[PDB]
């Protein structure tokens, strides 16, 4: 079974998403 | 207590990078199969660092076994390797303060700064 690697790329690509709310060092 | 846990309980550690150029990178820490601590460093933003209990909802449900991650060849990391950047991103302040305010479940990482 890797339906569950899936899963952990969709996890992984939700979590990489979750950062464009963060305020940049630069400005 | 540090011992009991370790001696029963596989500490694991990990690092790969976030999928689309500079990459951000997703850190874990494994107590045993369940996800402990959970940290996401992207360029040019402030790190976000994540503990079982308080913030379940933005970590890894899954059990190691279940990630993969011990399948990438290159994922696995020292436990140093973790700490150091753990500590230098205000880790240990932020654990702490989770488990003063009775929001973090007990791990071994917890167990850590039960010092």
């Amino acid at each position: 079974g890797v339906t569950s690697e899936g899963k952990f790329d969709k996890f992984l690509e939700e979590r990489a998403k979750a950062a464009d709310r963060l305020p940049n060092l630069s400005s | 207590r540090q011992r009991e846990i370790e001696m029963n309980r596989q500490q694991r550690f990990f690092r790969i990078p976030f999928i689309r150029k500079k990459k951000g990178w997703w850190y874990a820490h494994f107590d045993g199969p369940w996800i402990a601590r959970q940290m996401e460093l992207h360029p040019d933003k402030p790190p976000i660092l994540l503990v079982a209990g308080k913030d379940d909802m933005e970590m890894c449900e899954l059990n190691l076994e279940e990630t993969g991650l011990t399948r990438k060849r290159g994922a696995e990391i020292l436990p140093r390797q973790f700490e150091e950047i753990w500590e230098r991103c205000g880790g240990i302040q932020y654990l702490q303060n989770a488990i003063e305010s009775r929001q973090a479940r007990p791990t071994y990482a917890t167990a850590m700064l039960q010092s």
